[PDB]
């Protein structure tokens, strides 16, 4: 247990706790991480049967900001960043548990890229005709956003009546799930019921009702380029999204009562370098414009002590079965051969 | 996909390099090719390929 | 600053590769300015630049700046293999150079591509033959 | 004096597709644009295809200079392969040898 | 071959060259003074000093490759050494304590056994004798038995049979009936054994 | 137009639009009615973050220029 810790509670989590990972309750991966694992995460979680993440500075920092924020100042802006494989997802996921722990209202978006791409019933929006729903899209982020807010769902209530098709009509005073359930029953309105949940979400955290936490993974999708094609292949632009335009909302700083927390990836990416990191690399100018002022954040590889501890937690839980791995000359190797990249150890890690 | 600030600007740098000013399509370009050049006749390796 | 290296060059195919190793550092390798794993995404490219390192015992023990240009992925990361193991050779004893030079660290790769000849499909591939 | 009566046929049309050469190119220009009305562009169509036929560049043949060879002609000296390789294999060619590598 | 006859083939052996010089026998003294005077190979691409390489990985993964796509059959590879893990873990974890003590949940451990446990001890060479061909049983190379293990369980795992499944999958579920005594590969050598042994008269047909 | 331009000018930029909103509701938060224009972007901190956003349009983005970026907005934002 050198590579664990005791300390279970992300709003205890400082310094002293740099390397060692703590776990994560069946409990809370079923409620607060429905989605937004990496997949390859999500494997080692199965095989352990235990959900462990290292506790490490990118989160620590952000941890701080965020036990600090001024709810009535305009939500900021924090976007993680760095090199493949840092550790972005998962510094984002340890904020997300605080957060969720802490009884705040969770917008996670998982991924964003995959609304830019491989979509195979783009609709024609009904509510605006020069726009276009992704109701597979809508009502796969409705469902889980319904598991982890569930708690919630019941004591928000809409503020206007939404007009869904001429017989059906949610009322003014009625309670957001029945937003939820619509667009997750009917999946021809998940699109509009996703912009719906965003834009009350917004009105009444500024309102003091909650606090919103805006946990975006891959946002450089917003302002970049698409792989969806019209009828006749002409190229779709981020913003016609119907799905796309009502998340770009929730990024200006116009609201107040809750954080922006937003992480890049490259990884997924359309148009991109494999090789692209850099916060406007990636944004480009339209998404550099819409997010500044916003505090960047680095996540970088693994020092020495964290590299230590991760080995210290495979061994721990027999991952590593090669009979050299242990030996201090295997540990050399590991390190070569990732440079104390998380991802580049893992994936090695995961065959020896 | 030009603003009409860069479209002037080309229209401008045409006119002193000597360029077409007024809007060509491919199809009317080749007027400009085959008087640039001589016709593949008129080159003497062609009619001065025998001795 | 007065930091001790040594400078050598390495060919593989087509691809030439010029290493500067210095004596000590915290085993931190740049090819063209970029991180060696940035730059070799292969798993058996970054293998090749752990060999003469790893054959020696000093592993984290130098850094190195080294350029390569021409030929493919793994003629790159052979022709970086051969200019460090060269410039290597300035900070081991004499014993450890000879183990290096009987482990196939620090000879050139003779094997390049045999040119196609005429009247055949490739540099030995034949055309079909019919008998009859 | 030529080779034989094919080289002569080609000599004659290179010089007749010479003298030719600008009157084509103008009627042609006429035709190779969207500007000009279309009604002018059918008369010079039929203008370029009522000029003599061997006028007509793509007639024109590289052959041998020496033995009229219409296959196998190196462009750069005007010879066969057959009349080329006897000069070059005779040393007669400044700067040409046999390739080996 | 680019190289001369003089030149030697590398030997990458980290212990080999540390070993203590009181030690070598009076021959292997010879042997290292020698080589000092011959001219050497470059190491290939392939193999290196690594504790985690193993040539019989090496060598199967090679068996695998297409068109020289050695990034792709080596990453076919490393999944099936992760799916095997996986597997393994997952029996492990579902078992009593009693259970988990035979559980293999070494990779390697199971990939070197399975294709132990598909070689086969004698073979069968065709024969011609008065203008027919027998099969008789011979006595196989340890060479061709190590290769034939390789070969019949690349094949098995590419034939038709599996529909849309992926070779780590594939290849690790064989891999572990293989460990288990189990399989068609398993089925295979049992079929040459049989075959041998009902033509074991035959065997004097044979002249070596 | 600003596409058209080959140098970044902070003048009448989206960042300057966007940080002058940004510090008229913090101080709307705070309860002050100074929301004078001038005032708000004379100060140093505005300097610095002027000075930075413009490095990062015009030079070569690193991790130097996306440091001293963040120290900017975190001193106008007030987190610490
Ligand atoms: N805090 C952590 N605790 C445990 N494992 C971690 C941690 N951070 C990273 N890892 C390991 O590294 C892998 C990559 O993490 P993650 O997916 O968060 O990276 P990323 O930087 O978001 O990647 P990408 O650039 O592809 O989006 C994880 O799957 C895990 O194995
Ligand atoms: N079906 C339906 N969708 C609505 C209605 N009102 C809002 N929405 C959805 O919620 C999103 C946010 O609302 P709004 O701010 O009015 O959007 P805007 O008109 O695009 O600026 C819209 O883009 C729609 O997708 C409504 O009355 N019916
Ligand atoms: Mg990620
Ligand atoms: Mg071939
Ligand atoms: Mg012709």
């Amino acid at each position: 247990a050198i590579s664990r810790t005791n300390e279970n509670d992300p709003a205890k989590h400082g310094d002293q706790h740099e390397g060692q990972h703590y776990n994560i309750s069946p409990q809370d991966l079923e409620t607060v991480f429905p989605h937004g694992l990496p997949p390859r995460f999500v494997m080692q979680v199965k095989t352990f049967s235990e959900a462990c993440l290292m506790v490490r500075k990118p989160a620590l920092e952000l941890l701080h900001y965020l036990k600090n924020t001024s709810f009535a100042y305009p939500a900021i802006r924090y976007l993680l960043y760095g090199e493949k494989g840092t550790g972005k997802t998962l510094s984002l996921c340890h904020v997300i548990h605080f957060c969720a722990k802490q009884d705040w209202l969770i917008l996670h978006i998982p991924d964003a890229h995959l609304w830019v791409k491989n979509c195979r019933d783009l609709l024609q929006s009904s509510y605006n005709k020069q726009r276009f729903d992704q109701p597979l899209e809508a009502s796969t982020w409705l469902k889980n956003f319904k598991t982890t807010n569930e708690r919630f769902l019941n004591q928000i209530k809409v503020q206007e009546k939404y007009v869904w098709n001429k017989r059906e009509s949610t009322e003014k005073g009625s309670p957001l799930g029945e937003v939820v359930e619509q667009g997750i029953t009917r999946v021809r309105n998940a699109t509009d019921a996703v912009g719906i949940v965003l834009k009350e979400l917004k009105r009444q955290s500024s309102l003091g009702m909650f606090h919103l936490l805006v946990a975006v993974d891959g946002i450089n999708a917003l302002w970049g380029r698409t792989t969806l094609k019209r009828e006749d292949k002409s190229p779709i632009a981020p913003e016609e999204l119907a799905l796309v335009h009502n998340l770009r909302k929730m990024m200006k700083n116009d609201w107040h009562g809750g954080a922006i927390v937003s992480a890049l990836s490259q990884t997924g990416s359309l148009f991109k370098p494999r090789k692209a990191y850099l916060p406007q690399e990636l944004l480009g100018k339209e998404g550099f414009d819409a997010l500044d002022p916003f505090i960047p954040i680095l996540v970088s590889n693994y020092n020495p002590k964290e590299f230590e501890s991760c080995i210290q937690y495979y061994l721990e839980n027999n991952w590593l079965q090669h009979e050299k791995a242990p030996t201090e000359e295997g540990k050399k190797e590991l390190l070569f051969l990732s440079n104390a990249n998380p991802s580049l150890l893992e994936r090695h890690c995961a065959y020896l | 996909s030009l603003s009409e600030y860069a479209f002037r600007m080309s229209r401008l740098s045409a006119r002193l390099f000597g360029e077409v000013t007024r809007p060509t399509n491919s199809k009317s370009m080749k007027v400009v090719k085959l008087f640039s050049e001589l016709p593949l006749a008129k080159k003497k390796e062609t009619y001065d390929w025998y001795p | 600053q007065g930091m001790a290296f040594s400078k050598s060059e390495g060919k593989r195919k087509t691809a030439k590769a010029e290493a500067i190793v210095y004596k000590h550092g915290s085993g931190r390798i740049k090819v063209n300015g970029i991180d060696y794993q940035l730059y070799f995404p292969i798993t058996q490219d970054r293998e090749q630049l752990m060999f003469p390192f790893h054959f020696v015992d000093r592993l984290g023990k130098h850094d190195v700046t080294c350029t390569v240009s021409g030929g493919g992925r793994s003629a790159q990361a052979g022709a970086i293999r051969l200019a460090m193991a060269k410039a290597l050779c300035s900070f081991v004893t004499e014993d450890e150079v000879e183990w290096m030079r009987q482990a196939g660290l620090l000879t050139t790769d003779p094997r390049v591509r045999e040119r196609k000849k005429p009247g055949q499909e490739g540099a030995r591939r034949k055309f079909t033959w019919k008998k009859r | 004096h030529y080779v034989d009566w094919r080289m002569w046929r080609d000599v004659k049309r290179r010089k007749m597709a010479y003298e030719y050469a600008d009157e084509r190119l103008r009627i042609n220009s006429l035709r190779k644009n969207t500007i000009l009305p279309k009604i002018l562009q059918d008369v010079a169509d039929e203008e370029i295809a009522a000029l003599p036929r061997d006028s007509c560049p793509v007639r024109i043949r590289n052959r041998c200079v020496m033995t009229s060879r219409p296959r196998g002609v190196k462009r750069r000296w005007r010879l066969s392969r057959i009349v080329f390789r006897h000069l070059a294999d005779h040393g007669q060619l400044s700067g040409i040898q046999r390739a080996t590598w | 071959s680019r190289y001369s006859p003089e030149f030697k083939d590398p030997l990458i052996d980290k212990e080999y060259y540390r070993k203590p010089v009181e030690e070598l026998t009076e021959e292997e003294k010879y042997v290292r003074e020698l080589k000092k005077t011959q001219l050497i190979k470059a190491a290939p691409a392939g193999k290196t000093s690594s504790v985690f390489e193993d040539p019989v990985i090496s060598k199967f993964t090679n068996m695998m490759m297409i068109g020289g796509n050695k990034v792709l059959a080596r990453s076919l590879m490393i999944q099936t050494l992760e799916a095997v893990k996986r597997k393994q873990f997952e029996k492990y974890h579902a078992a009593s304590a009693e259970e988990q003590a035979t559980i293999e949940r070494n990779p390697y451990t199971i990939f070197h056994q399975a294709l132990k446990n598909c070689e086969p001890m004698i073979g069968l060479v065709p024969i011609l004798k008065g203008g027919r061909f027998y099969q008789v049983p011979v006595p196989l190379p340890d060479r061709r038995r190590r290769f034939l293990a390789m070969k019949w369980m690349i094949t098995e795992c590419r034939d038709k049979k599996h529909q849309r499944t992926l070779m780590p999958e594939k290849l690790s579920h064989k891999l572990l009936e293989a460990f288990h005594n189990q399989g068609p590969v398993i089925k295979r050598k049992h079929d040459l054994h049989k075959m041998a042994e009902a033509n074991r008269a035959l065997a004097h047909y044979r002249w070596w | 137009t600003e596409a058209d331009m080959e140098e970044y000018i902070w003048e009448n930029s989206s960042s300057e639009r966007n940080i002058l909103e940004t510090l008229l509701q913090m101080k709307a938060a705070e309860k002050n009615m100074e929301i004078n224009k001038e005032e708000l972007l004379g100060t140093k901190e505005i300097e610095e973050y002027k000075k930075s956003v413009v490095s990062l349009k015009n030079e070569e983005e690193n991790e130097n220029s996306i440091s001293q970026y963040k120290e900017s907005v975190k001193r106008l934002l007030n987190v610490t």
